[PDB]
């Protein structure tokens, strides 16, 4: 009955669909993450945005926010921001501690820094004047102290935590021009000397990131509205996996699979390399793909060999079901067949009328057999303690 | 069999090891061999092998395959598309060997130079010795008529540590000299545009890329020192000060700026690692913009071969028109050499004291 | 509309910037300018929003709100209990544009010497530029009884940008001119309890604390260094080995130290952060346990007028009554500027051997 | 890459994957010994001045096993194990040590769910005695007196 | 009868086994570790050399 | 109460710990303190408690035992087995209060050369002090053949600073007078194999290990320099520039480097670790493979008395055997301390310029 339940909870058609899906029932909660933004990697991740290095370009602004302080900072070249617009709401926690950040007559410790977000139509890599970065606000600041760290004459930035929760709704885009970014600098009343502070930015921090969405997925290298999890299933290298964000739907997927997975394990306790009924589908996917006409090289190959490597795959997924979103993965190639393993595995839960191994639970009850013996006898020394009459 | 198309990051290595000419690519004829020109069937790309006629990732480092058993291949792509690929990857071995070989030649003339005769030289100054570029390697595929791109490469075993040993002794010893090579070009950038160009200079017109639209043939040129080496008036002290590479590169020993070469094969100019880097690494002074270029048309091809939703789960979102423009804002960062920018940021001395001419290489003291 | 209470971090950051008379505090008549003197409605506290007439925080700067949202007001807090808190930080805005005034005047004087003048007394040390004290911001509550804490303040424009432009300027050319001021102390500890005071500088009276108890109206303490030049082995020669502040504060554009001057303005010297640390930052000498027991007929009304629950919720342990004894044991810990350990160790002239009088602030070699 | 903290360099992310088939290797020969190491490759010998590492180890790596029937005890993969050995066997180190297909950690996570049984039965609090606490007082009488 | 229903999912039998089990029979699904080579410590780990 | 046995990382540091003769024993007569000999009833084992007569860890360090319950003990254990590894903490405490007397004496001779004694020596050269070494600590089974390590242990408290301080003053002392002397040597090597013997003193055999067989009552052997000062090549000046010890060592002061004596006690050099690694630690060359062989014995009690799963849990791969074997294979790794390798790898003077024999010691300029 739990796997049952298992089987209802999975609803494997629709997360085996290779044709279009409705986003929302696909769709799960998503998991904050963290990252630092110096770490960040632009290139491999299609979401990444950061200014481009050589671009070069130091401006000062100064802004008043509805408390209505002015703060001066200057944006510098090679500086990094969130790029805010298409992100939907986020809400961001930032930690700087550990950052050396000491300018020539500037002490790090006792600074405050904070998080900036400028809204304009002018991409902010295309920015090369003040004018561009438009409607440019500090979400949040923070001032803290730093201290001697564990390095020797090293010190410590004390642990901090500079938070903004940002949603769509207070932007109210109604611009596709207006570009909306995210950006950690230190950030103050008065005007601050560039020259002093080299950093582009703060952004070389611990980070912490809430999504307030879960609707944005990439998949075959491209953004997605709704996702198919066929096109999910092989499509993601562990690095290209590694780039996904949690939003990314192949995560989902894997939630999904594990629910199914652990209702394959409860369908097979067979060992491994052993031919079971779990894997009769799984052997005729092959069967069909040796019937296939082998493009390029074609080789026939023994189904007891077929039924050998079958059971090697089955016992890689039960190591690893995670391992179906890999792209193009050698050992989970075919989508088709992991769809028609789903459905019958589903059969074959629907289709158990209560079979069960009796070899473990014969092992179980001679153990007990010899506890109860054990039992018996420090009852008896008890008796020879406390003898019945 | 069903395949995969190419996500971003592997194209992006694809085109780099084509430029660079270390992509593994796998032909029937030759096997997993490069040697011998054939029509491709098998290339690596971002840590995968990918199969030319239904442009599709063959495979991965992961597994070793002798051969490819028949499988789902569309075989609809035209080489057209791709011929450029395979066209890169030769023209860079073979200018690669030309350029090793040109550099035999000088390191040899100057490890033929008696150490006596080295010694007088340093005493009276001007050009230690000079070798003939009208006679230098019409061998070459791009020097001889005859010769072609299709013709098979040379066998070549050890290039990489020879020319290693060779730049850095040849270095060292024109470090001794304070000798002037007038082969070579403070700013690459005024040998495309800067220099003088007059006569054949001027005849000459840099495409600023391999590529199979224009001719690679050129003639040997460098810089005109030998009006100032018969007007001595100019001192060799002089020249050591300011003429002397280490005067305009910094000190090769106390450098890691990279040097610049003049175009010598085919108007082709060769990037050379400072030393305190503490290798040689040799590349044409061409723009990856250019790569770009060459791609835009195969993409459009590859965006028609495949389905548009197998497409945003590979490349992720935005497509790949949208990864080629986003590409086309990357072509500055993703495929720039460090060493390009790696030599010394500024001449003090300037180079419009000396115009550069087609002439026989020659270091003078 | 309900309202909740602030947490005791919150409190002393609110206390910090109260002290440093930057507290944003919003009315109704004035929205969030506090030009105007009035009865705050809202203060920002510790990265909260404060409601002061029922001290409810409820909102965050991330949304913006046009006025305080209507809202279920206790109406029980009574402004005398934080009235000396508003008291405190516009007594300090009054006293940062006092400053500001006072350091552009001596700007203007120091830029008003001839240069051959300049080199004579830069030679032979003595009087160079001396500023008379009743010129100094004559119409201000610290030097005139008409200006009061309830005024309107000063409409004043990047105050701290001037002060530290104008500080930046002055250090830098007494360090050029080797100057030795009268009106600088190496040590605070001695102005209120050291220096020998002479005549009304006898008469002073130092609150060491911000309270609407004291006349804030004094004139400007300065050493009695009339003497040191009348001094004859005191030469100008001597005085450089001793006397000068580079001896005992360091060169201003080579020393992290921080510099103070004497109580120019309300009996309280003027302390700057060294500029070789980032930059020169100025605040009075206040001990931080004053400003907490000042806070402390606030704590006990807090005390009696909110839930145990919330209170230790907000207050953490033992209460909010506990939590002012814990941050009264932990106030050299979080109240005090690293900046007033940052003075040169070193002190050749030092600060006790002449007395202290109000004068003309000057500097000479 | 160059860090927000001056003077500090960061390294671009890594996913280096290793994948691990003892029956690839098809191991026959006892004699035949497995090595695995990662660094640097080139293809021509690396001058040993270069790069002075003894290997590029000193890296953070994330493993994932390509083996379901391997289980460690006592330093060992084991085809059967005794349950009541196990029980208080390891030390903290030993047990951190442990490779993620060690017998403890999944002795550990059945001992939890039979945790998380007896305190949905029993909701005696601590010092409090219950039905199925006076054995164990009574199994340590027995064993004072035995 | 939840309750009954995970002590029989747990098999006291197994847990408190002090006979020898089948490596299959007692394990469950593993979970990822990471580790830095460079900083084992060789006096711990019997699995490099 | 069953037992079960601890860790083979914890057995490898326990036996680490036992060579560091640092071995926590307890008896009923004695309870943890092991000064005067008794059978030890428990041992500690890598911070965990083993009970000595069924070999089983019964608890750890931070539960401190006053008294041995009445448990289910296998009582199969013979004292004999580990009664030698007592022997030998036994013998290795007296050997290290041996030290620390001879020390003391040396340190106390030194104080009293008066300066102007010493300034005359620094005029001319030559030892200083000569000790008769019949006389040095005779009482001791190290010079008594009566003596035993069945004997008491001599009572010592603080016996590490006391130590300490004497080797670091008694180098200071040599290091500002560049003293000479006869007991110490530059490399450990030579000390039973390189330095040249005379007489009888061939005839002495050191074992380089630890056993009951060899008796440990012996001569002590130190450099001559009898012909050093007959020899008239190497003067005062001649040893400041390369006899005296700092030469070779370094200054005591400015070196991590670790100094070592002659083989003054036990056929034993002794080791004092360098001043700058913030103490200075003496301690003898010897191999740990005897170690390993002495838990032969209790490796094959245990197998006799352990079952087959728990051995391969606890000594890991090849049970106690196959631990053992991995052992042996890392003796030299795992048994082999960092300190027996933090002697200055470079000699100028060199050793095998004086013979070594049983002769008194020295310090000479």
């Amino acid at each position: 009955e739990q796997a049952m339940d298992l089987v209802t909870a999975a609803e494997p058609e629709i997360i085996a669909s290779l044709v279009p899906v409705p986003a929302p029932v696909f769709a799960i909660p998503p998991k904050p993450a963290d990252y630092n933004v110096r770490t960040l990697k632009i290139d491999e991740a299609t979401w990444l945005r950061m200014i481009p290095k050589t671009m070069g370009t130091l401006f000062q602004i100064q802004v008043t926010d509805n408390t209505g302080t002015n703060w001066h900072f200057n944006l510098r070249g090679g500086t990094r921001v969130v790029n805010l617009d298409q992100i939907a709401p986020m809400r961001f926690v930032l930690d700087l501690g550990g950052k050396s950040y000491k300018e020539t007559s500037w002490d790090p410790n006792g600074k405050k820094v904070g998080f900036i977000v400028f809204q304009s139509k002018i991409p902010f890599e295309l920015w090369t004047a003040a004018s561009q970065i438009g409607q440019a606000t500090v979400v949040n600041y923070v001032q803290l102290y730093a201290e001697d760290s564990s390095f020797t004459a090293q010190s410590i930035i004390a642990t901090t935590s500079l938070a903004y929760n940002y949603e769509p709704e207070q932007l109210n885009k109604t611009d596709p021009e207006m570009n909306y970014y995210l950006l950690a600098t230190f950030i103050d009343s008065a005007a601050i000397t560039p020259t002093n502070m080299t950093q582009p930015d703060v952004w070389d921090a611990l980070l912490t990131m809430s999504p307030l969405s879960a609707g944005e997925v990439t998949v075959k290298g491209a953004v997605v509205s709704e996702v198919v999890p066929a096109e999910l299933i092989g499509s993601y290298t562990p690095e290209s996996l590694n780039a996904s964000l949690p939003n990314d739907a192949a995560r989902c997927m894997i939630d999904r699979a594990s629910k199914i997975a652990e209702a394959i394990k409860i369908d097979d306790d067979a060992g491994p390399d052993e031919y079971s009924p779990n894997s009769v589908p799984i052997q005729g996917q092959l069967a069909i793909s040796q019937l296939e006409t082998g493009y390029g090289v074609r080789i026939f190959n023994p189904k007891g060999i077929l039924s050998k490597i079958a059971s090697r795959a089955m016992q890689a997924f039960i190591g690893d079901p995670s391992t179906i979103i890999t792209q193009a993965a050698p050992v989970l190639s075919d989508k088709n067949n992991w769809i028609a393993l789903a459905q019958g595995v589903k059969t074959s839960l629907r289709t158990k009328s209560l079979s069960a191994g009796v070899k473990t639970a014969v092992s179980k009850l001679s153990s007990s057999e010899s506890i109860q013996n054990w039992t018996q006898g420090f009852l008896d020394k008890v008796s020879t303690h406390f003898p019945a009459p | 069999m069903e395949v995969c198309l190419p996500n971003g990051h592997q194209i992006v290595d694809l085109i780099n090891n084509a430029f660079e000419g270390r992509v593994s690519i796998y032909s029937a004829q030759e096997g997993w061999d490069k040697t011998i020109s054939a029509q491709p069937d098998m290339m690596v790309c971002g840590g995968a092998v990918v199969c030319m006629h239904c442009l599709g990732v063959v495979g991965s480092l992961q597994r070793k395959l002798k051969h490819l058993p028949h499988h789902r291949c569309n075989q609809q792509i035209r080489h057209q598309d791709y011929v450029d690929v395979q066209f890169a990857d030769r023209v860079t071995a073979h200018w690669k060997r030309g350029m090793l070989s040109f550099v035999c030649q000088m390191h040899a003339m100057m490890n033929d130079v008696s150490p006596e005769d080295l010694d007088r030289v340093r005493t009276e100054g001007g050009s230690l010795v000079e070798l003939n570029w009208l006679q230098v390697d019409p061998n070459s595929m791009f020097r001889s008529i005859h010769s072609s791109w299709t013709d098979p490469l040379q066998v070549v075993d050890d290039l990489d540590t020879k020319l290693d040993q060779y730049w850095t002794a040849l270095n060292l010893m024109i470090d001794s000299s304070d000798l002037v090579p007038n082969f070579m070009m403070r700013d690459p950038s005024h040998a495309f545009n800067g220099v003088r160009l007059e006569g054949d200079a001027r005849q000459t017109q840099f495409s600023r890329t391999f590529d199979s639209r224009s001719s690679l043939e050129w003639g040997v040129m460098v810089y005109d020192y030998s009006e100032l080496e018969h007007d001595p008036s100019k001192g060799r002290a002089y020249r050591k000060e300011l003429v002397t590479p280490a005067r305009d590169f910094g000190h090769f020993g106390l450098s890691h700026y990279s040097r610049a070469t003049t175009p010598i094969l085919g108007k082709m100019p060769a990037v050379f690692s400072g030393m305190l880097t503490g290798n040689c690494k040799m590349y044409p002074f061409i723009k990856g913009t250019a790569k770009l270029k060459t791609v835009r048309k195969l993409v459009d091809s590859v965006n028609h071969a495949w389905g548009v939703e197998k497409i945003r789960y590979a490349l992720g979102p935005g497509g790949m028109t949208g990864w080629y423009n986003r590409t086309m804002q990357q072509a500055p960062i993703v495929l720039t050499p460090a060493a390009l920018t790696m030599f010394s940021d500024t001449t003090k001395f300037g180079d419009l004291d000396y115009p550069v001419m087609i002439g026989d290489p020659m270091i003078l003291g």
